[PDB]
């Protein structure tokens, strides 16, 4: 969006830091998940001695 | 060793057991020799965990 350049000045520059934050969060979240289910796929199975 | 792998050993001496706990290098001497251990990575013998060192970067030793 432009990083909120001349939209309002006042409130856009807010709004533009919140979406921006929640954006990272949600790839954070995306990118842990995605690791964890990795992490669970080829964890390994115990077999025989 | 057990999570990682042969690749992730640290070296260790019957000097270093005998000093954790109140031991004698003569005594635990005699303990691990045909001792076998059963862990998810393999059947290991007690004797094969200790091993010499090399000098290596950090004052460290692998």
């Amino acid at each position: 969006r432009w990083l909120e350049l001349g939209l309002t000045d006042e409130e856009k520059q807010n709004q533009l830091e919140q979406l921006a934050e929640q954006y990272d969060e949600l790839k954070h979240e995306f990118e842990k998940k995605l690791e964890a289910k990795r992490r669970k796929i080829t964890q390994g199975d115990d077999l025989a001695p | 060793f057990f999570e990682q792998g042969e690749e992730y050993m640290k070296p260790m001496v019957l000097a270093d057991i005998a000093q954790a706990v109140e031991m004698h290098e003569s005594t635990i001497s005699r303990v691990t020799t045909q001792k076998y251990l059963h862990s998810p990575r393999g059947i290991f013998e007690l004797k094969y965990f200790f091993s010499s060192h090399v000098n290596t970067e950090g004052g460290g030793e692998a």
